[PDB]
């Protein structure tokens, strides 16, 4: 939970 | 100096405050779309956000959303984006 593209 | 400038962080603070900041933070939900509007793939936003996520908590505060603004605008008319947070673009609050 931290990158909206991973 | 700071990879970002005063006039660039000014437009970054308008995009950051255009999503409705919370206590000084933007959630990937507000940035993700902000990075998807650069016509760039999730590979640039996946890297522009990480190097932009100074706290890495799924959010981008005014200072974090700024590092990801030039990383997005410079990925369109400047160059590719690496995955190494450069020391000339990190706030002293993270260290
Ligand atoms: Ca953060």
């Amino acid at each position: 939970s931290t990158n909206p593209f991973l | 100096p700071w990879a970002v400038k005063p006039e660039d962080k000014a437009k970054y603070d308008a995009i950051f405050d255009s999503l409705s900041p919370v206590n000084g933070f933007l959630s990937g939900d507000k940035v993700k779309p902000v990075l998807l509007n650069s016509k760039l793939p999730v590979d640039i936003l996946g890297r522009v956000w990480e190097l932009s996520d100074i706290d890495h908590d799924g959010m981008l505060d005014r200072d974090e959303f700024a590092v990801a603004m030039f990383l997005v605008y410079c990925a369109l008319e400047k160059e590719p984006v690496p995955m190494s947070l450069p020391p000339a673009l990190v706030p002293p609050s993270k260290r």
